[PDB]
């Protein structure tokens, strides 16, 4: 409550992921093009997006110790949110990407994967940032900035006037919300849930064979798969459970006793939210042993 | 019966080498290190061409400098443009193991083969207007290294075990077959005079063939494992020969000497190819550690380094204008330098 | 069958004896004269920018 | 550009396509290799699966399948050895009734052999398939033998079960890759089409590790 | 061995609509592109349609624009060639003509047979010569110009020459200047430079009495020449 500790955790958070990130760009870049596999775009891809969802991180941080007193114009903080938003979007739709690429190659060798050049063929590269670009474009300026009547702070946010309608302010906002908010965080989850499903259930049956050795391995492979999305979910959710928390509370009559408390913890999952892109390039230190 | 052998043996022996030894008066750096140095020579890549999809493991140059043929592990045989890089045909073969392609020197077959101990030779120019096969050689009982064209009608082979053959196209029956070697003959190249030619063993030895009658005149020794490939000196006088010891040499026809070993401390690999330049002053050289040397002939100076491959190079040469080098690689890339 | 192998190698160097030979100054002199008289033919030691490279 | 350079881009783009075609066509095939101690069960190993190389060809299950031999090559085996890098796996056959014929342990011989191919720098990625042939020589021949001129180190009754256990046991030692490589080692004699089944869940199995390998966490 | 025949035409009312078809046996139909060249009952050598290897690219000519369509078929080794509007100019035999193109490619090698119908900018070849008398054993030559200059900047032309005897189909004699073509005696020598270009016996024969034409290929719109008739007295 009312505390300052925001811009310590965010150079900790910053330390932690730049170093990460530089190191697994560099060992990924450090190597050749062509003797690489199909994976390691989508791996460099999300490297990039988690460097730059990153790189902002300073401003934002002074912003606490600053209190609400914006000193580089107009322009850089809404680039920022626009750069933010599309590293976000980006980063979910290349994980998502890099698992549609696992199941279409694991499922079934034979069966299917004859669309190898169709889906893997370096069209995903550029159809994931195109649409995390053209998504993030009301994420590109749609911010304002100002003073109040009488408050000198300097503050740029989210433009509210939208003058159409006062009714429907809210209404649009929160179509906004409920729109990409709620395919971004459904979308990606489903699939991501169908598709390690379908991995399980296929190493599952093909495994049956009571061996001596490879039954630790078996159990690490199942323990990996499931840990992995285990992380994913209860690192990466408050931050949509809040929104949607919010979202819901506010087009109610609803007590305000816990306002302060939703008020109080939502800057705060933004570290873990942060750890969860930063945990990234431990999936490789560890499960990556080139 | 051989009580008699271990002595007669040794002393002729004896006697071909006391002479050669003592007709070494001087050697090659000694008289022409006064000459200049050629300078650092720097080659870029001019033309990439992309359609294979396996290891390349031959290729030849067509008498015009223009055109060209290659031979991957695939089933199939490409015959290039080097001006444009289009592509004038693709032959699939009935084996997909080759590891030999030759173009004729007027222009109107091509020959190939491999582990499948035949030769086939296919014809480009048909009324129909596809690539028929006309001939299929066979004959040999090992794996088939490598074939050349005399004419339109006649083809010198390498083959496996010891044997190598002169047989003609209208018949498929051997016309000459000489042996004399102990091991497997990889590599051959042909004099300019169409009446000798050279082919390397696997035993450390290299001889020197006629093809009128079919005896042996001439041997040499020297290397410490086996040959890999030979070329001659564009005069017709001398020939190189590179080895798996990580070393080049250049022998002399009328001296039965060698003169000059081309050999670094740095360098480790194998030798795969080799191909002299127009005039006989550069030898290119293809090496194991994923490079192309370039080498000076009268001098054991090393010119510049030709490196822009990613897997190991198998087959290099140069046109007979003399402007272009082709070099290719276990990728599926050949490329053309200049 | 050691027996023919001993006549066809006796025979072989008994061939190979009978060899005129040249001395090395005279046979490096020819390479080096040879090699020289055709310096200004090499298109790869000495090129030429644009006028008569295809590539 | 004149009309005949744009009918030769036409047709360098046909080619590159047709070969783009095959190369997808030939690129879902298994490829074997057979590799064999002078005369042993190859040729009746052969039987069951419907100059010098030989190839086979047969399928089975919806999966396509492509044998080579070069059992009669007979020439330096370390120097046409680098086209075969690409095989899936190695069929190895291994004759049981060879133990006490001498021309020099022949079995000795074999060991030798599979040493040779499977420490071998190339193959360093692929799997080996061990087929032990014959059955009901054994069962006659260990009653009237002992196993001991063939390893004389051996310590133990005349009966069958064991003696199969050290052979296996044996030749399964001489793999140093512990870790890259695994061995199968089924006997033969029980052809019953079931050899076709176990070459094919081993090629199943091999396939789905080299692709968790690849792409997947491994 | 190599035969291209085509059949089907009779009389059509001004206006009504018929179509054509020519077979082939045995020559790789599925790799060559093929052609339709017309000619009236006396006069030259006009050009009416290609289509290419693959069903790709698809070139007509200037006057049938608009009522003519060709189509193949790989299978069955055919090819058609529809008419929707024809008026009083569309009599003549329509000539199915083959091709090839790759680096030493020889272009309108085969010539077919004919079919009859009787429905009752760029450049230009002059050829201002029509007929000459000419003598058995001695060396002829006859000339041909063109509007523009046809080398190309690859270093090569692109003009050919034609032969034709009385009642039957052309041939090829020399598929550019200065590269005899196959089966054809070596008699002859093109030996043209820029526009200026000419062609020369050695000896004359009583075979060789014919029309010559010229074709150019540098524009696609392959104009040709009027002939050059040899009466040989
Ligand atoms: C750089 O980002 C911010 C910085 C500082 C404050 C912020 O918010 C208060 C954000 N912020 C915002 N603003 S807001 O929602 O409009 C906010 C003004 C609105 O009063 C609101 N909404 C929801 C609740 C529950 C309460 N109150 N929206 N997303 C982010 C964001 C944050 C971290 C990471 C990423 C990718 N994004």
């Amino acid at each position: 409550s009312s505390g300052a500790l925001i811009p310590a955790i965010y150079m900790l958070v910053f330390l932690l992921g730049t170093t990460g990130n530089g190191l697994v760009l560099w060992t990924v870049f450090r190597s050749s093009r062509e003797k690489r596999r199909s994976a390691d775009i989508f791996i460099a891809s999300l490297a990039v997006a988690d460097l730059t969802f990153v790189v902002t991180l300073p401003l934002w941080a002074t912003y606490t110790y600053r209190d609400y007193d914006w000193p580089f114009g107009t322009f850089f903080c809404k680039l920022s949110s626009y750069l933010i938003f599309v590293n976000m979007y980006a980063s979910v739709f290349c994980l998502t990407g890099l698992s549609f690429d696992r199941y279409l190659a694991i499922v079934r060798p034979v069966a299917n994967a004859r669309l190898r050049l169709r889906v893997s063929g370096a069209v995903a590269t550029a159809v994931l940032w195109v649409l995390a670009a053209l998504l993030a474009m009301p994420v590109m300026v749609l911010r304002t900035t100002g003073d109040l009547e009488n408050t000198t702070k300097v503050q740029c946010y989210m433009d509210y006037s939208m003058v159409a309608t006062v009714s429907s302010e809210w209404a649009w906002e929160v179509g906004l919300g409920v729109s990409s908010t709620t395919v971004g965080f459904v979308v990606p989850f489903t699939i991501m849930l169908t598709c390690y499903f379908f991995i399980a259930q296929t190493i599952a049956g093909h495994f049956r064979k009571e061996r001596i050795e490879g039954l630790r391995k078996r159990r690490r492979l199942l323990s990996i798969i499931v840990v992995l999305v285990v992380t994913f979910a209860l690192c990466w959710m408050p931050y949509h459970l809040v929104k949607t928390l919010y979202m819901l509370g506010s087009l109610l009559h609803w007590p305000c006793d816990f306002d302060l408390f939703l008020m109080n913890i939502f800057p705060y999952c933004t570290c873990i939210s942060y750890v969860n892109s930063c945990l990234n390039p431990f999936l490789y230190a560890f499960f990556d042993p080139r | 019966e051989l009580d008699q052998l271990r002595q007669e043996a040794e002393q002729l022996k004896n006697q071909i080498r006391d002479a050669r030894k003592a007709c070494a008066d001087a050697t090659l750096s000694q008289i022409t290190n006064n000459i200049d140095p050629v300078g650092r020579i720097q080659m870029r890549t001019r033309r990439t061409l992309r359609g294979h999809l396996a290891k390349i493991y031959a290729m030849h140059w067509g008498t015009d400098s223009r055109l060209l043929v290659s031979a991957s592990q695939d089933g199939k045989l490409i015959i290039w443009d080097s001006y444009t890089t289009n592509k004038v045909h693709a032959i699939p073969l009935r084996s997909s193991w080759v590891m030999t392609c030759a173009y004729a020197p007027s222009g109107n077959y091509v020959a190939c083969g491999g582990l499948d101990n035949i030769c086939s030779i296919y014809n480009l120019k048909t009324r129909e207007g596809n690539v028929r096969v006309s001939r299929e050689l066979a004959g040999h009982t090992g794996y088939l290294s490598c074939c050349r064209f005399l004419d339109d009608n006649q083809i010198v082979t390498s083959s496996g075990d010891t044997t190598c053959a002169l047989w003609d196209i209208e018949t498929g029956q051997q016309t000459t077959t000489f042996t004399g070697h102990t091991g497997d003959v990889m590599s051959l190249s042909l004099a300019p005079d169409t009446r000798l030619f050279v082919s390397g063993a696997c035993d450390a030895s290299a001889k020197l063939w006629d093809v009128r009658e079919g005896m042996c005149r001439q041997t040499f020794t020297g290397h410490e494992s086996d040959i890999n490939a030979i070329c001659f000196f564009p005069n017709g006088n001398a020939f190189a020969t590179g080895s798996d010891d990580a070393t080049c040499r250049l022998f002399d026809l009328r001296a039965d000497q060698e003169l000059m070993t081309y050999s670094h401390d740095n360098i480790i690999c194998g030798i795969t190819s080799v191909s002299f330049s127009k005039s006989g002053r550069l030898l290119l050289a293809g090496y194991d550690d994923f490079n192309c040397n370039v080498w000076d002939a009268l001098k054991a100076d090393r010119a510049g380094v030709l490196a822009g491959h990613d897997n190991r190079v198998s087959c290099l040469g140069v046109t007979d204008d003399g402007m272009a080098v082709a070099t290719g690689s276990w990728d599926s890339f050949l490329k053309i330098w200049n | 069958a050691s027996i023919a192998q001993a006549r066809k190698l006796v025979e072989q160097l008994k061939m190979e004896a009978n060899i005129d030979r040249i001395k090395v100054s005279k046979a490096a002199a020819d390479l080096m004269a040879y090699c020289e008289a055709h310096a200004k033919e090499d298109p790869l030691l000495t090129p030429v920018p644009a006028s008569e490279n295809p590539f | 550009l004149s009309a005949e350079d744009k009918a030769a881009v036409e047709r360098s783009k046909m080619i590159d396509r047709n070969l783009r075609e095959d190369g997808e066509k030939a690129a879902r095939e298994v490829k074997l290799l057979l590799l064999g101690a002078g005369e042993s069960g190859k040729s009746t190993i052969v039987k069951q699966m419907k100059t010098g190389i030989v190839e086979t060809h047969f399928t089975f299950k919806d999966l396509h399948f492509k044998m080579f031999d070069v059992g009669g090559q007979r020439s330096e085996r370390k120097k046409w050895i680098h086209c075969f890098e690409g095989v899936t796996a190695i069929i190895f056959c291994v004759a049981l009734s060879d133990y006490d014929l001498v021309l020099m342990n022949r079995m000795h011989e074999s060991m030798k052999l599979f040493d040779s191919i499977c420490n071998n720098k190339w193959f360093t990625d692929t799997s080996i398939i061990l087929f032990l042939n014959k059955k009901d020589l054994f069962e006659e021949k260990i009653k009237k033998s002992p196993l001991t001129i063939c390893y004389p180190e051996y310590a133990g009754s005349n009966t069958y079960e064991e003696a199969a256990a050290y052979i296996q046991c044996q030749f399964e030692d001489l793999n140093k890759r512990k870790d890259t490589k695994e061995i199968y080692t089924h006997f033969t004699c029980a052809t019953d089409t079931k050899n076709v089944q176990f070459v094919f869940d081993a090629v199943t199995d091999v396939i789905i590790k080299n692709n968790l390998k690849d792409c997947g966490l491994f | 061995d190599v035969q291209l025949v085509e059949s089907g035409g009779g009389l059509v009312q001004p206006g009504g609509s018929r179509k054509l078809s020519c077979s082939a046996s045995g020559f790789a139909f599925s790799s060559f592109g093929m052609h339709w060249v017309r000619q009236a009952p006396e006069k030259g050598l006009e050009w009416v349609a290609y289509i290419s290897s693959g069903s790709g690219t698809i070139y007509y000519a200037d006057t049938v624009k608009g009522r003519f369509t060709i189509s193949r078929d790989d299978p069955k080794n055919t090819l058609f060639l529809q008419m929707t509007s024809l008026r009083s100019e569309d009599t003549a035999m329509y000539y199915c003509v083959r091709s090839i193109y790759y680096y030493g490619s020889s272009p309108f090698d085969f010539w077919g047979q004919g079919t009859t119908l009787t429905v009752s900018s760029d450049i230009v070849m002059t050829q201002a010569t029509s007929s000459v008398p000419v003598t058995p054993g001695e060396s002829v030559s006859i000339s041909c110009r063109s509007s523009k200059s046809l080398l190309h900047s690859n270093g090569n032309t692109y003009l050919y020459w034609f032969l034709q005897r009385p009642g039957q189909s052309p041939q090829l004699l020399i598929y550019r200047m200065s590269n005899l073509a196959s089966g054809v005696p070596d008699r002859f020598s093109g030996s043209g430079s820029g526009t200026a270009f000419t062609l020369t016996i050695s000896r004359l024969e009583a075979e060789d009495v014919g029309v010559y034409y010229c074709m150019q290929h540098l524009e696609y719109p392959l104009t040709f020449g009027a002939g050059t008739k040899l009466e040989l007295k």
